[PDB]
């Protein structure tokens, strides 16, 4: 949707940090991102 | 914890004669100004 | 000729541009009155601008707008020192004429104009206080006091030794000399401001910085010739880097939600919970966001409690902006948020709002938004009305509730006007709730129509 | 001012004795 | 990876429309924007 060069801050850990360590959230993230890379469409079925 | 609350305070002479209401508070147990501790009473359904 | 022709309507339009600027000069319009003047040829229109400001000051309509008038002249003086040069010349002659005419109306028009020129560093001090000597040579006292009310601020900052001696001489008159009656309280009012220190005579348009105005403090006096160049106001014949980061994280709204939830959970009573919220002094634009957290904290409980209702009443009776955040939230809960809520959460909502409606912290007219219809009533919205009205019956009693439903004019609940299938719906609604006694007015209108 | 409200001392009390007027109190 | 903050620097298509050999122009743009990002942070927040 972007028509300009622009910076956006996001929070990729949502709110996991309340109850896990950042070691654990970085492990959850790179497993979620690795499975979206190996097969995108079947990975999205698991989340949705 | 039950005692980090503000305690209700009133004029003692008038309180023996009529219920005055809550007009003043005194401090319960000391903490830093920003730093509250929850109290057990807020976690218990009342009998009514 | 077309050259005598062109230079005349050019001379006409320059007249016809300055005079609507001078008539439309006011505060918060000085820089724009300076802008359209700067494109007009002030250097050629040099007495065209001088005659337009001197006549507009003197007309006695003005007198209020003098402090805006001299502020344009200071904008002129730093642009061109020669424009205010002749413009400071004529106002000296205007006073020296009208004082010898003894024209108290037109002198004090100029006398307020010259003092604000001194406040704007246009003229010197020596021109002002030598007027103050010729006024204090004779009586002229209704003129000279109105000068020293306005000019005595800066003048005691700059020339304080000579300006005290004027105060020293003027004080001799009030004590040891008989004078008129009505002028006497004017003379001692000038000494009343000396002890209150001139805080009612120093407000105006200092719209140049103390260096942005190139300081042309002209050292005139009223004892010299000023050449009276009226010959320019006639016609003559010229042969001449911020990085815009969009924030999607919304950590700020999460960190403010934790602060309010913790104020609530650390409190024994709702009187003591409202005291802590009132202590934080939340801004006006965040207060709708605070009523929203209080309700969402309350729906996380298993049951209703008097804590959230007692706390809510303390905020409404504090200040009328908290009243407004509760009237706004009641419409958000009914029109947007109804679909989101489970049936156990609609018990806590309807008892929360029905308790505030029955003790009149909300008007009965907040129920105006509710419309009972087959098509435009949510199933989860109808569960909200049942729980709100069961609470209204319990507190008031049924006979008192009929007084208030009659006093309000809420048509979506009790339609008496027509659309007989909607009159069927409402009577069928309220008898299912247990309120058939409320329905008896609508029951008459249906049997008439059928 | 003291105005007849507050502890006689914060010595036997386990508190600091700080009193504030309630803002939720209408009058 | 500690805080989970994601700085998404969006790159519009308008930068590519006037050049060629874009596959190594791309990496020189990334090093501009990352270095522009590091400078805008205050030194309590700049990365090691």
């Amino acid at each position: 949707k972007a028509t300009e060069p622009q910076m956006v801050l996001f929070n990729i850990y949502d709110d996991w940090l309340d109850r896990i360590s950042s070691y654990t959230a970085f492990s959850r993230l790179t497993l979620l991102l690795r499975a979206l890379k190996t097969n995108e469409e079947s990975a999205k079925m698991i989340l949705l | 914890s039950a005692s980090h609350i503000l305690i209700p305070a009133s004029d003692l002479s008038w309180s023996k004669q009529t219920d005055t209401g809550i007009t003043h508070f005194r401090a319960g147990m000391t903490h830093e100004d920003e730093k509250l501790i929850p109290t057990i009473f807020r976690y218990i359904t009342t009998w009514e | 000729d077309e050259d005598i022709k062109f230079q005349r309507e050019n001379w006409e339009m320059i007249r016809s541009h300055v005079s609507p600027i001078i008539s439309n000069l006011t505060m918060d319009n000085l820089q724009e009155s300076h802008r359209d003047l700067f494109q007009v040829n002030i250097l050629i229109g040099r007495n065209i601008i001088c005659k337009n400001v001197v006549d507009f000051t003197l007309n006695k309509q003005n007198g209020r707008l003098i402090p805006a008038l001299s502020a344009l002249i200071a904008l002129l003086n730093s642009d061109i020192p020669d424009i205010g040069e002749t413009l400071a010349k004529e106002l000296m002659l205007m006073f020296v004429q009208q004082f010898n005419r003894k024209d108290y109306v037109s002198c004090g028009n100029i006398l307020q104009c010259l003092s604000i020129l001194f406040l704007y560093d246009v003229i010197h001090e020596i021109v002002i206080l030598q007027i103050l000597l010729l006024l204090l040579e004779k009586n002229s006292l209704r003129l000279v006091i109105a000068v020293m009310k306005i000019c005595g601020w800066k003048l005691a900052l700059v020339s304080k030794k000579t300006h005290d001696m004027i105060w020293e001489k003027l004080r001799y008159i009030l004590q040891t000399q008989e004078l008129s009656s009505t002028l006497r309280e004017s003379l001692e009012t000038l000494f009343e401001i000396r002890q209150k220190d001139y805080k009612s005579g120093s407000q105006g348009l200092f719209i140049l910085d103390p260096t942005s105005y190139t300081v042309h403090t002209h050292s005139y006096i009223v004892s010299d010739e000023d050449e009276a160049n009226k010959e320019l106001g006639n016609f003559e014949k010229c042969e001449n880097s911020q990085l815009q980061i969009y924030d999607m994280t919304s950590t700020n709204d999460v960190e403010f939600k934790k602060k309010i939830y913790l104020v609530l959970k650390s409190s024994l009573s709702g009187d003591e919970a409202a005291h802590k919220l009132l202590k934080l002094k939340i801004a006006n634009n965040l207060k709708k966001s605070v009523v929203d957290i209080i309700i969402k904290s309350s729906l996380q409980e298993s049951t209703f409690s008097k804590f959230y209702s007692i706390l809510s009443e303390r905020m409404i009776t504090f200040h009328r902006s908290w009243q407004t955040a509760y009237n706004e939230t009641f419409e958000q809960n009914y029109t947007q948020d109804i679909e989101d809520y489970e049936t156990d959460q609609l018990r806590i909502l309807g008892k929360f709002w029905g308790h505030l409606i029955s003790y009149e912290f909300l008007p009965m007219d907040c129920l105006k938004i509710i419309k009972l219809t087959e098509e435009e009533s949510c199933p989860q919205g109808r569960i909200f009305i049942k729980f709100l009205f069961q609470e209204l019956v319990n507190e008031l009693g049924l006979d008192e509730l009929q007084l208030r439903l009659n006093s309000s004019k809420l048509d979506g609940m009790f339609p008496l006007e027509g659309d007989a299938e909607h009159i069927r719906y409402s009577i069928n609604f309220f008898t299912a709730i247990g309120l058939g006694l409320l329905t008896e007015d609508m029951r008459s209108r249906l049997t008439i129509i059928q | 001012s003291y105005n007849g409200i507050g502890l006689k001392s914060a010595k036997g009390s386990s508190t600091s004795g700080h009193v504030q007027r309630s803002l939720a109190s209408n009058n | 990876p500690k805080t989970g903050h994601l700085f998404l620097k969006i790159i519009h298509t308008s930068v590519w429309a006037g050049q060629k050999r874009l596959s190594q122009l791309a990496k020189w743009k990334t090093a501009e924007e990352v270095s522009a990002l590091v400078r805008s942070l205050p030194k309590e927040e700049q990365p090691k």
